[PDB]
RNA sequence: GCUAAACCUAGCCCCAAACCCACUCCACCUUACUACCACAACCUUAGCCAAACCAUUUACCCAAAUAAAGUAUAGGCGAUA
RNA sequence: GCUACCUAAGAACAGCUAAAAGAGCACACCCGUCUAUGUAGCAAAAUAGUGGGAAGAUUUAUAGGUAGAGGCGACAAACCUA
RNA sequence: CCUCCGCAUAAGCCUGCGUCAGAUCACUGAACUGACAAUUAACAGCCCAAUAUCUACAAUCAACCAACAAGUCAUUAUUACCCUCACUGUCAACCCAACACAGGCAUGCUCAUAAGGAAAGGUUAAAAAAAGUAAAAGGAACUCGGCAAAUCUUACCCC
């Protein structure tokens, strides 16, 4: 059949936690703290992908040539031929030339 | 035990509990609270007070302890009734069968005060571990409770096979610098007089 | 055809049953016509001490009272073997840096019978 | 004799034995050397009792009279040779200073893994021992790559086992 | 002794000596009849017919005549519930045949609820003229 | 499985419904009926 | 097991219906 | 199995001494009894008691009519629960109390000497004597027994139990007890047969 | 008629596939390493 | 009314942080898991594929993100690099 | 561990005729001419009958060897785990 | 009533129709599950101190004869050498073919058994189909062809 036969738990979310409640706060460190820090220092996460954006492929290369030594053996091997399969992608294949 | 095993009200090793959780089940986990083993102030044979549930607001002495999922038996109170003896034809007799609680269910009583009250762990000169009662300055010793044996120490005889006390704990060992080996061989008069040749090791 | 069964003395053909074992401690050697030589001396020798009247029994009273472990250790058997004889000794002008394998110690292991390392006795 | 394979007559399917408790280490330790091992003998005969009347039961299919018995005798004789071991220990470190009683070494084998090589005995010296020269106890440079992956594979293991502790404490957290 | 590295022995050497013996023994009744001298015994693997005589003269005293031994393969067949093979352990049998005519036979080992018997009796059944109408009332 | 669709059910009822007088499997099984439904319209 | 609400009430009003068609109240 | 936690009874099966229906000797085995009831709780009346043995009567049979099990249990023991209710499920009963016409007064009382650890009960019987009216129906409520509102008199005795140790214990009625020159129960509704015995080919009748 | 192509013996099983055969070769050697790897419980005959 | 249906939690993924386990007794390179006797390792990756064929040629991790710059330059001066 | 070929150390071949032999008839064995059945079968190639050889360039058990840019081959593009 | 099968060893397999209790083409049972038993060495495996040194002439009833492809089997000198029966295999209706498979499978003894087995679940007696047995007169007229059944022939040609 596929259909649930009760209610689930109801969810309840706290919108007045710290974390929502001061949520985007410094977003404004630049124009009003005499331009010290641009707001892209206050990204957090990966090492290739702090206030920067890119495609697929842009990401991989960057990933590669910035944490490229240091990841495990595997890892590295399927990232080496996540390059070589989109790079055949976006140059040889699609609607526009 | 296997992981993620289900402590139920049966002891482990029990044939009823090899009924409920067989090698092959795999229940959903039942969440507990970790509460620190110095922090545990609930023992066997203590007075407690049942808060919620039926039965409340009455005395009773715990009987059994499962810490695994803080669990606090007491006897006579939070019961429920069972036929026990039923068989194909006969319907068996009726027994009360108490039901656990949690620790938050229940909380100790203040001996003379007579009333449930919180308690805290305090360490003293004379006793190492000692409980207290928040509001009232008053100190509850240790239940006693009989061990796990059940020997009952104080009325105890020896049988044949049982070492007496004063032959066993009599020190007749006097240090000294030969192995048992040796000492036994020239003890028992065996002697040897051939010299052990040398062997290589690798 | 099977990889996962523990491989025994029961399992190959004919010469191959005979080479594998048991655990079990050989006691001679083979000579010409396969005759089996035994040593005696090969043989362990149980070494049964005499159990006529003796006091201890394998069970132990449980009106006997408990005692904190403490196991032993070198520190402590020196201070209780060797330790009361160098001082008494001290105590006079018998006792001496040199020479003292008259307290127990031996400077080498290769003439005993018991060696302690390596060990060249059971158990 | 024969006969002391089995208990006292008297005693024969009596559903319930009163035995003694085990020996403690502390117990053994004012032992003297000789009479432990005296009573090792005592323990010795005591434990084939026990042993084949526990297969007695099992043939007859039927409950043994105390099961709990041979569980303290088995105790008591660990605990005895647990407390000659000790003094054998003490007096090696005393008189050479070797923490254990066999030789060996750290070795690497061919997987190129670090093992503790325990010795052997030998009448030959090890230069003449064809079977022991056989035996390759260094790693051939293609082995690194292996250690790698094995390297990697304990990591990954081990990182998914923190996250996992670190997850039970959140919702551990939220319903309490 | 069992699980021990036995010291190497070379010509002229001393003799070689337990003082301690880890072997364990059970004394068993045979599956099959036998002649009266025959006792069964189960016995360590690492275990020789040589060590067993030494073992039951020197510790029991029994004198023996001769010594006969197997090793009886447990069974691989049984499985579980994840359908992985349970081994039974294999394990080794002696016979032993005692000297100056002594006889051994196995000795023949092994020759609230107050509340429930007495509901039990107490059970009253059922009276078939009354055809299931409840008994309880006085009426 | 970020997304899947989760109402299924009221979808395939829509056709149903309309051939629930019908003769034969098409009464009930969705890609059947849909084909007499839509030529029933 | 899906993540969602609203189609699992629709569900319930539909088993509502379905169970005053069997037996109306008076 | 040997562990440490024990089942736990708040009754006894059975009765210390069974009092026979149609003489000193009695009165004092009584009078050391209530003696021994009165050590224990100090605030028990022989007088006072016979009527709170007759409402707790009524209202045991109250609950078996609106079926409430719970109210039943803080009222009748663990003895008697079984004999109340094993046959009354899956059918409907229609008790009612009529007038009394001989008031209730107590025969005999009897104590328990321990015979179990941190247990003293206390049987006090009880002799009453009142026309009560029933009706049992069928699962298909088909009136299978009684008639529906003529009453009918009943001798009855009844033994109650008390928990003497337990500060929570309770007067709750244990048992009845049938005299054997007690008159049969009225006949039932429907007839029956008996089947014979079954022979196997290889038997004949006697 | 096919299907029976083997024709089992200890010897030449051990001979062919065993621990000593496999740790002979270089080759043999890394066949180990990778079973070990992998976590399979037969590393050889 | 059968066959069924329904479920939430085992766990897992991507990050960040931080440089990892190599382990009682016995055994284990001979037919591994078997107490106990006179040879030796380092040596250009290729190919699919792209070039609408194919033959020179065709991105692949080398130790600071951005920018210089798809610039100089290379190339059946073409694909592309 | 099938099959092709080789190596080591083996084993098998009744009866009858024969100047005595890679002879003849003919068992066991080895092979597979012709027919019929079978064709998701007993069988991913079998069965029943009829046939070819059956002291030899014979058949067969055990262990070892030759490996794919290759091996092996009384060449069939044969065989090297259906 | 059947037997070209049997009994044993080897090779392979690994407790796989022993006992007891529950349990489920066929017994409400067993070749199912659990518990308990068992296979005892004289057979077979598992061997040997050293350095020199020796070893021309088959087998076949080895005799006569007869060969060709030319063949499985030996020591001596000197030195060293005194302890003893340990260890392992031993079951079954069993192996390789996905199967309780008309298939595959070495040697010895029995060459028809002293051993081992059972073609028919019950009935009825349709068609078509398979395998047999018999058939008047005729004897290849059948057919690509005497394929098959028979019967148990002769002379040639091509290669
Ligand atoms: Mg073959
Ligand atoms: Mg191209
Ligand atoms: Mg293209
Ligand atoms: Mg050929
Ligand atoms: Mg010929
Ligand atoms: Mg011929
Ligand atoms: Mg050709
Ligand atoms: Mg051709
Ligand atoms: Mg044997
Ligand atoms: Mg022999
Ligand atoms: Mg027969
Ligand atoms: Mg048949
Ligand atoms: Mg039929
Ligand atoms: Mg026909
Ligand atoms: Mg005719
Ligand atoms: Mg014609
Ligand atoms: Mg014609
Ligand atoms: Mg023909």
């Amino acid at each position: 059949i596929g259909i649930r036969l009760t209610l689930p738990p109801p969810k309840v979310v706290d919108r007045w936690n710290e974390k929502r409640a001061m949520f985007g706060v410094y977003d404004n460190i630049g124009i009003l703290g005499n331009f010290e820090k641009h707001p892209k220092e206050l990204i957090r996460g990966p090492i290739w992908l702090r206030g920067w954006k890119g495609n697929e492929l842009q990401r991989c290369i960057r990933k590669r040539k910035m944490v490229g030594s240091r990841m495990f053996a595997d890892d590295l091997h399927n990232l080496n031929k996540r390059i070589r399969y989109l790079y055949k992608h976006f140059n040889r294949h699609g609607k526009f030339r | 035990l296997p992981p993620h095993y289900r402590y139920g009200m049966s002891p482990p090793g029990s044939v009823a509990d090899k009924r409920k959780n067989p090698p092959w089940i795999r229940r959903r986990p039942v969440v507990v609270e970790p509460i620190s083993d110095e922090d545990w102030y609930l023992f066997c044979g203590d007075t407690v007070e049942i808060l919620e549930g039926k039965d409340a607001g009455k005395q009773g002495k715990v009987v059994q302890v499962i810490r695994q999922r803080n669990w606090v038996v007491v006897g006579g109170l939070n019961t429920h009734y069972r036929y026990i003896g039923k068989t194909m034809d006969y319907r068996g007799t009726m027994i009360p069968s108490e039901a656990p609680l949690l620790h938050r269910q229940v909380k100790l009583v203040d001996p003379m005060d007579r009333k449930p009250t919180e308690i805290e762990w305090r360490f003293t000169e004379a006793g190492e571990r000692v409980r207290v009662s928040t509001r009232s300055g008053r100190i509850i010793p240790k239940p006693e409770f009989p061990r796990a044996d059940g020997i009952v120490p104080e009325t105890w005889i020896d049988g044949p096979k049982d070492t007496s006390v004063e032959d066993a704990l009599e020190r007749t060992y006097v240090p000294c610098l030969k192995t048992l080996q040796e000492e036994v061989m020239e003890a028992m008069g065996i002697k040897e007089t051939r010299k052990y040749k040398k062997v290589y090791w690798y | 055809a099977d990889r996962m069964s523990k491989w025994t003395s029961k399992r190959g053909p004919r010469s191959f049953r005979g080479r594998k074992g048991r655990g079990a401690k050989g006691i001679g050697f083979l000579t010409s016509g396969w005759r089996f030589v035994q040593i005696k001396e090969m043989v362990p020798e149980f070494v049964v001490p005499d159990l006529t009247g003796f006091k201890l029994k394998p069970y132990v009273s449980y009106l006997a009272p408990e005692s904190e472990e403490t196991p032993l250790t070198a520190a402590q058997l020196f201070s209780e073997a060797v330790a009361p004889a160098i001082e008494k000794d001290f105590k006079d002008g018998t006792f001496d840096p040199d020479n003292l394998e008259k307290y127990g110690f031996e400077p080498t292991q290769e003439g005993k019978l018991f060696q302690l390392y390596p060990r060249n006795f059971l158990r | 004799g024969l006969e002391e394979f089995f208990d006292d007559p008297k005693n024969w399917g009596q559903e319930k034995v009163k035995s003694g408790a085990a020996w403690t280490c502390q117990q053994l330790r004012n032992k003297s050397n000789e009479d432990l091992h005296k009573l090792w003998y005592v323990l010795l005969k005591e434990r084939n009792m026990l042993l084949t009347l526990e297969q007695e039961a099992k043939r007859q299919r039927l409950p043994m009279p105390s099961p709990e018995r041979l569980d303290k005798v088995v105790d008591s004789m660990d605990a005895l040779d647990k407390v000659v071991q000790e003094r054998e220990d003490a007096l090696r470190l005393l008189q050479t200073g070797q923490e254990r009683a066999r030789p060996g070494a750290w070795r690497r084998d061919i997987f190129g893994r670090i093992i503790w090589h325990k010795f052997k005995q030998w009448v030959i010296p090890w230069h003449l021992n064809k079977r022991y020269n056989r035996k390759r106890f260094f790693a051939l440079p293609y082995v690194d790559h292996f250690l790698r992956l094995e390297r990697e594979k304990r990591a990954r293991i081990k990182a998914r086992k923190e996250n996992l502790e670190r997850k039970k404490a959140k919702i551990l957290l939220k319903k309490f | 002794a069992r699980n021990v590295v036995y010291p190497l022995y070379r010509l002229g050497g001393p003799q070689l000596r337990v003082f301690r013996t880890n072997f364990f023994i059970q004394l068993v009744r045979p599956g099959v009849a036998q002649p009266e001298d025959t006792v069964q015994f189960r016995i360590p693997m690492e275990m020789t017919r040589v060590d067993l005589r030494n073992y039951l003269e020197g510790i029991y005293n029994v004198p023996v005549a001769a010594v006969r031994t197997r090793v009886q393969h447990g069974s691989n067949k049984r499985r579980d519930h994840r359908n992985v093979r349970i081994k039974k352990p294999d394990y080794k049998v002696a016979y032993v045949q005692l000297a100056h005519g002594q006889t051994f036979t196995f000795p023949d080992l092994f020759p609230l609820y107050s509340m429930l018997e007495e509901e039990r009796q107490q059970r009253q059944s059922s009276d078939p003229r009354r055809g299931g109408v409840p008994s309880w009332f006085g009426l | 499985l970020r997304n899947r669709v989760t109402d299924r059910y009221f979808r395939i009822q829509e056709v149903l419904k309309h051939a629930r007088h019908f003769r034969g499997r098409k009464n009930r099984c969705y890609r059947l009926a849909v084909r007499t439904v839509i030529r029933a319209f | 097991v899906k993540k969602g609400f609203r189609a699992a009430f629709r569900f319930q009003k539909e088993l509502e219906r379905q169970r005053l068609l069997r037996c109306p109240p008076p | 199995e040997k562990s440490d936690r024990s089942i736990h009874l708040a009754c006894t099966a059975g009765i210390f001494d069974a009092y026979v229906p149609p003489r000193m000797k009695k009165t004092m085995a009584s009078q050391v009894s209530i003696r021994r009831i009165k050590d224990y709780d100090a605030n028990f009346k022989i007088k006072d008691f016979p009527e709170k043995a007759k409402d707790i009567f009524i209202e045991a049979h109250l609950c078996l009519n609106n079926s409430d099990h719970d109210r039943l249990h803080t009222l009748v023991t663990e003895h008697c629960f079984p004999d109340m209710t094993w046959d009354i499920k899956y059918k409907t009963v229609r008790w009612s109390f009529v007038e009394s016409l001989e008031p209730s007064h107590v025969v005999q009382v009897r104590c328990s000497s321990m015979m179990n650890q941190g247990n003293v009960y206390g049987q006090i019987t009880v002799r009453m004597h009142t026309r009560q009216t029933l009706a049992i129906y069928d699962r298909f409520g088909r009136l299978m027994y009684g008639q529906e509102d003529v009453p009918k008199d009943v001798l009855e005795y009844v033994v109650f139990e008390k928990q003497l140790t337990n500060p929570y214990g309770s007067w709750r009625m244990h048992t009845k007890i049938v005299p054997p020159w007690a008159p049969p129960k009225q006949p039932i509704l429907k007839t029956v047969m008996i089947p014979g015995p079954q022979l196997k080919p290889e038997e004949e009748y006697e | 008629a096919r299907g029976n192509e083997y024709q089992p013996s200890n010897i030449k099983r051990k001979n062919k596939h065993g621990w000593v055969r496999r740790l002979s070769t270089p080759a043999g050697v890394q066949v180990i390493l990778r079973r070990m790897l992998k976590g399979r419980k037969s590393l050889s005959h």
